[PDB]
RNA sequence: GGCCAUGGAAGUCGGAAUCCGCUAAGGAGUGUGUAACAACUCACCGGCCGAAUGAACUAGCCCUGAAAAUGGAUGGCGCUCA
């Protein structure tokens, strides 16, 4: 249908400044800066005033204004991430082989090191994403804490934790064995 | 290129009726040579007429009232897809009542794949009310202190080359 | 078959049971949960008999 | 043995699954298409069989 | 067409209540169970009448019915929340014994 | 904890039933959970925001349907607001 024109609303927080330039978002807040390239979208930028920021599709079709609010909530993520944090737990899923769990640096690299996972003897080894933080809950039993300000780089290490959990040739609906996601918020509880 | 037409006209009076009823359409022809011929293609669809038993009687253009007044025009159509026949209604916006049905023959062209020979127009109305607009795609021209840019406008060129780096700014 | 004229001693003997508008919405409580069964409810099955009275055949304005 | 608070967490992606019937896709429970384009986007689904 | 006649049984017993007694105050609740609002009408036989519903349709079922029984009106802008209706008239305090009887509490 | 089946089944094994009463609200119950209950979740009604929403159908382009043997043919190159 060729929309006209359809906009979004930015809300900036009190201490929080956004920086837009060439669909180059820079978001400052109390925790630190983020930045993201958006090359790949056809978006307009209007600041209508410290706390507020317009975000406008001109003449999109369907899809194009789908990517609209796509836009929206990635930057709502930074703002919130660089004001509240991101925390993930994880809690660790095993009916007979505790899974063996350690925070290990190898060749100045920082790893999650499960062992035993299902009684293998082969070692799991999954890469932390820079800017992301483990943790070992000591007030829980078998969890694993995953914290930092980008939301896509701790959702994504915990996916990559979770992942290289899975079980092969057996019934997954009974062999329930993993590493799973029980819990996504942020650093700043609410 | 399309023209309004005003045609009008009869069955051959006979000594039983000397004067037969004027029926008159408004069609929209390229020429006066179709124009007097959608005519009794209309008129052997509605009443016992033919062309060797009846007269054209008058044939005249008609011309936008206010060929400089934008408007929004709704128009009724009737035609007839691969597998049935189909009635349907439109929204075009323009200046003329004949420039809205060029857009209508474009339109249905490309969405419906429905040629000339396909199509009935059943009525052209212009829309006084703004909410007798009933169609999104041309009532979001009807908001008030409408603005919008026209972003990545591409020049062409006289020349197979440029010395400078292109733009699109606009 | 009952009532037997006991229908209502039925609902004052369950007396601590449907808490609805005045006491004879009790015995409907009772007519409603006896039709589960089905036997000679004045000849037939109830959510008949029952909706008589529901909407007001003979008399049961009992006070 | 795994706690049932634990195997809830873990039947949520191991078990809580919508099956496309052509081409045997994990799909959510409440999708409505499949995502595969081998089958067409088919709306034939049905729920992941539970062990009984 | 159920919604509107079942629409027009509710202004129906809301204003064939509302002349038969009168004066009503203040009555909110929240975390109510059914079985929790089935005790005090229990009680609550013929003294007084548990008049429910909602909000939205009670506002305006009134408001524009302000002419057979204008006197409300600036009375409307108390109706906020989960708020329902005990129809009956005694004195402020032998209400609040009657109603304020059974109450359920949580940690 | 409806009736009967049932070792037990109380809504959530299985059969006649599918009602009533309070309700604005609620099924003799849509699920997970129990040996069984309990438990929570839903069906529907509430509070909240406040301007749109759901269903069926029609036909355009695209996709699935669409598997053969030398490497290869919208004539080739190549073409995506063409
Ligand atoms: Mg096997
Ligand atoms: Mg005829
Ligand atoms: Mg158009
Ligand atoms: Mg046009
Ligand atoms: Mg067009
Ligand atoms: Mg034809
Ligand atoms: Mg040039
Ligand atoms: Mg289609
Ligand atoms: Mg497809
Ligand atoms: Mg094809
Ligand atoms: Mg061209
Ligand atoms: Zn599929």
């Amino acid at each position: 249908m060729k929309y006209i024109q359809t906009d979004q609303i930015l809300d900036i927080p009190e201490g929080v400044t956004v920086d837009i330039k060439a669909r180059v978002v820079k978001v400052t807040g109390p925790r630190g800066e983020l930045t993201k390239d958006l090359k790949h979208i056809d978006v307009t930028f209007n600041k209508i005033n410290n706390r507020a920021i317009k975000i406008t599709v001109h003449n999109g079709d369907r899809k194009h204004v789908a990517a609209l609010r796509t836009v929206k909530s990635l930057i709502a993520n930074l703002i919130t991430g660089v004001t509240k944090g991101y925390k993930y737990k994880m809690r660790f899923v095993y009916a007979h082989f505790p899974i063996n769990v350690n925070i290990i640096k190898k060749d100045g690299q920082d790893y999650v090191e499960i062992r035993n996972f299902l009684g293998e003897k082969r070692v799991r080894e999954v890469k932390i994403h820079e800017g992301v933080t483990m943790e070992i809950s000591s007030t829980q039993k078998d969890e694993l804490i995953v914290s930092g300000n980008s939301l896509e780089a701790v959702s994504q290490n915990a996916a990559d934790i979770q992942q290289i959990c899975r079980v092969r040739n057996k019934d997954i609906r009974k062999f329930l064995d993993g590493i799973y996601v029980s819990e996504r918020g942020t650093i700043v509880e609410e | 290129r399309l023209n309004e037409y005003q045609v009008i006209g009869r069955n051959l009076p006979t000594e039983s009726v000397p004067e037969p009823k004027l029926f008159r359409m408004r069609i929209f022809a390229p020429n006066t040579v179709v124009a007097k011929s959608r005519y009794w293609y209309f008129l052997q669809k509605l009443h016992k007429v033919k062309k060797a038993s009846g007269e054209i009687v008058s044939v005249n253009i008609i011309s936008e009232a206010k060929p400089t007044k934008v408007k929004t025009f709704g128009i009724w159509l009737r035609y007839e897809s691969r597998s049935g026949i189909h009635n349907m209604y439109k929204e075009y916006r323009d200046v003329t009542r004949v420039g809205a049905v060029e857009t209508m023959y474009q339109d249905l062209a490309a969405r419906h794949r429905a040629r000339f020979r396909s199509i009935h127009i059943l009525k052209v109305v212009e829309l006084e009310k703004t909410d007798d607009v009933k169609r999104q795609y041309v009532k979001q021209f009807l908001t008030k202190d409408l603005k919008f840019p026209l972003p990545h406008r591409v020049q062409k060129s006289k020349k197979l080359f440029q010395a400078t780096a292109p733009t699109t700014f606009y | 078959n009952i009532p037997l004229d006991e229908i209502f001693e039925i609902a004052r003997k369950m007396q601590h049971k449907s808490f609805g508008k005045n006491l004879a919405s009790v015995s409907k409580e009772i007519l409603g949960t006896a039709q589960s069964v089905g036997c000679r409810v004045d000849g037939k099955n109830p959510h008949d008999i029952i909706d008589a009275i529901n909407a007001g055949e003979i008399d049961v304005p009992e006070n | 043995m795994i706690e049932p608070s634990l195997k809830a967490l873990a039947s949520k992606y191991n078990c809580e699954k919508s099956i496309c019937r052509k081409c045997y896709a994990r799909l959510p429970p409440r999708a409505t298409n499949c995502r595969k384009r081998k089958c067409g986007h088919t709306n034939q689904l049905r729920p992941k069989k539970k062990l009984k | 067409g159920g919604a509107r006649e079942k629409k027009v049984q509710y202004f129906s017993k809301l204003r064939e209540l509302l002349e038969e007694y009168k004066s009503i105050f203040v009555v909110g609740v929240d975390n109510v169970s059914s079985q929790q609002m089935h005790e005090i009408r229990k009680a609550l036989r013929g003294d007084a009448v548990v008049l429910m519903g909602k909000n939205t349709m009670v506002r305006r079922a009134i408001r524009g019915f302000l002419s057979e029984l204008p006197e409300f009106e600036k009375l409307l802008p108390f109706i906020k929340g989960n708020v329902g209706f005990i129809f009956t008239n005694g004195d402020l305090k032998s209400i609040r014994d009657i109603v304020v009887s059974n109450v359920v509490a949580a940690p």
